[PDB]
């Protein structure tokens, strides 16, 4: 069911989907490093506990 | 041999919940003496649960977990509602809980006294679930090695807490609440740590050959788990005050900060790695339910598919992942444990009710294991007891959960039972499907 392997191996035309899938894979790691930077900002600017 | 069977099941059951839930049972049981009794009671409930699943895991034997049994006992709508509950409630919420315990323990050494900032705990929980989603998408050959390793850290951290507890005694109680309401939330918090046996217990039958030896592996192993859980709680109670253990979101780091001096590099690391292993394991083992649920025709055809250069089940991981990441909208970790527990035990109720209804409806169906009816007729009532109290002790969590269940009836009719005939609708469904296929580069599995 759906489009099979034997079709999809030629539907991946490089100017469209291959460049698109490169862009989304970069956007994920850019966005996850964004979320890592966001978490590191919160941990740096949150107020540290007073020592006992 | 049976002795090596127990070493597979005990390492499967022990989990990461033991690093969350001590604070949970203590908050509801009020004082240590009753918290240890609840840990034992959770053990005994798991022994009765596991042997009923030794029966279902050998009578019906169909692959894919509880859904595979629901197809025989109920079919049709109740089988889809099990799959829908398990993919939108159970498997998301237990991943988020373990991803968040990871996050609090990884952060807690930067916040030794004051509570770790929730807005940061939730981002670092998310960073863990996305990173392990990416690793499971890129390579089963890598994500297997990530599972093989950190199962050692799980037991290393948990044994270290006990041996530190023993030297604390070598150098060296009332039960202040007793409301049935709270004691069901104590039982939910304690039962969470045992919560492996309904998913995987049948795996041991592929190496322990006689069917009467599978009950022996259960009956030997779950007392060993109960012993470890009681001993770790004694390690806390012989080191920490009730007024400390209720204040800390990561209780083993308090205990580690007391004894070790090198504290930062030990309990936070070894417990953290155990939870990084447990999030990884829940992703890696998820695909089975999507393959089965789409093969048996309940679940959309795209979620079956695989990325053919890497043989990894990309659309099923991405759906698993995004459901886990929405639980970041929840308020508190023990809110989500209550929520998970209600629907988990309500699913186990439907399964064990089903087993007795099946023993009535189709007698002597060649059962390799046949437990005494005296066990299920207590156990079904114990599932009902937990649920029946929880309807009124925790109404709002059940309300949003039953709102999820009732939202399954539309997609059952539209997706499976009504089989809506319009050709424009079918071409729209097809267009949506091939868009995803082209945008993820994914293909069907070999039928
Ligand atoms: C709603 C969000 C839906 C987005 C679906 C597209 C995601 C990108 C995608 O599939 O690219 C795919 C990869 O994607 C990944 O492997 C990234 C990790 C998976 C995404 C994690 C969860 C995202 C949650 C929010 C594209 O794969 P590809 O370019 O066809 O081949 C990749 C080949 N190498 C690089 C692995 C050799
Ligand atoms: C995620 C949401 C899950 C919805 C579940 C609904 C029931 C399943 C069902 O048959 O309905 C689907 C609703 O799914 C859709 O319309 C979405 C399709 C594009 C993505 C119909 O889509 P389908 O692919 O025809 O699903 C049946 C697949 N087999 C059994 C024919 C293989
Ligand atoms: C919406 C679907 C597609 C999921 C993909 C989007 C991801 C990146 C979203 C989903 C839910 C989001 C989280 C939801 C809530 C919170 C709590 C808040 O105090 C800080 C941000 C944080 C922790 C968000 C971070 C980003 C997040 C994880
Ligand atoms: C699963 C992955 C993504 C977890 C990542 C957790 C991140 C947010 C944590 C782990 C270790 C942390 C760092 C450890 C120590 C310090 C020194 C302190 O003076 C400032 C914060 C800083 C610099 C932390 C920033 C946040 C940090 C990088
Ligand atoms: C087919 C797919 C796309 C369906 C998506 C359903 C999503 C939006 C649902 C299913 C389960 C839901 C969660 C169930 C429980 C709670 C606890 C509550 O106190 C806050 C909201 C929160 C955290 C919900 C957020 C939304 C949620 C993640």
């Amino acid at each position: 069911t759906g489009l099979s392997k034997e079709e999809l191996l030629k539907v991946a035309g490089s100017p469209g989907w291959v460049r698109t899938r490169w862009a989304l894979l970069l956007l994920f790691w850019l966005g996850w490093l964004g979320m890592l930077a966001g978490a590191v900002v919160i941990i740096v600017r949150a107020p540290r506990c007073r020592e006992l | 041999t049976l002795l090596n069977g127990v070493a597979i099941i005990v390492g499967t059951i022990i989990g990461s919940g033991i690093f969350v839930t001590p604070t949970g049972v203590l908050k509801e049981a009020g004082s240590p003496g009753l918290a240890l009794v609840v840990w034992a009671a959770c053990g005994v409930f798991s022994i009765v649960g596991a042997l009923c699943y030794a029966e279902l895991g050998t009578t019906i034997s169909k692959s894919g977990g509880d859904y595979a049994y629901m197809l025989e006992v109920y079919g049709s709508l109740p089988a889809f509602l099990k799959l829908w509950i398990e993919l939108l409630i159970i498997r998301p919420s237990s991943q988020y809980i373990v991803a968040l315990v990871f996050a609090t323990y990884l952060l807690k050494p930067l916040f030794p006294t004051c509570p770790v900032p929730e807005e940061a705990a939730k981002l670092v929980a998310c960073l863990c679930v996305l990173l392990l989603t990416a690793v499971n998408c890129y390579s089963v050959k890598a994500a297997t090695r990530v599972q093989d390793a950190f199962a050692a850290a799980k037991l290393l951290a948990l044994a270290l807490i006990i041996l530190l507890g023993f030297v604390q005694i070598g150098k060296g109680f009332e039960g202040t609440k007793l409301d049935v309401g709270n004691i069901v939330l104590a039982l939910y918090s304690g039962l969470f740590a045992y919560g492996g046996w309904n998913y995987l217990n049948f795996v041991t039958e592929e190496m322990i050959n006689p069917y009467r030896n599978l009950p022996l592996a259960i009956i030997i192993s779950l007392p060993i788990v109960t012993l470890v859980y009681v001993l770790t709680n004694l390690a806390y109670f012989t080191t920490l005050s009730t007024e400390q253990m209720l204040s800390s979101e990561a209780v083993a780091v308090d205990f580690g900060n007391y004894h070790l001096g090198v504290m930062s590099w030990i309990i936070p690391v070894f417990v953290g790695l155990s939870c990084f292993g447990s999030v990884n394991g829940s992703l890696f083992t998820s695909s089975r339910l999507f393959f089965v649920g789409s093969r048996e025709g309940h679940l959309p055809s795209i979620l079956s598919m695989i990325h053919p250069q890497l043989l990894t089940p990309v659309p099923s991981l991405v759906f698993t992942c995004v459901m886990t990441l929405l639980y970041a909208f929840s308020k508190d970790i023990f809110s989500v444990i209550n929520f998970f527990s209600f629907f988990n035990w309500l699913c186990v109720a439907l399964a064990i009710i089903g087993m007795i209804w099946l023993r009535h409806r189709k007698p002597e169906l060649e059962r390799p294991i046949k437990v005494n009816l005296a066990l299920p007729v207590f156990f079904i009532l114990a599932c009902l007891f937990l649920i029946a109290v929880s309807f009124w002790k925790t109404p709002v969590e059940c309300g949003i959960g039953f709102t999820i269940i009732l939202s399954g009836l539309p997609v059952y009719f539209f997706g499976v039972w009504w089989k809506n005939k319009p050709k424009w609708l079918l071409q729209g469904i097809f267009s949506t499907t091939v868009l995803c296929q082209k945008l993820m580069q994914v293909v069907p599995q070999e039928t």
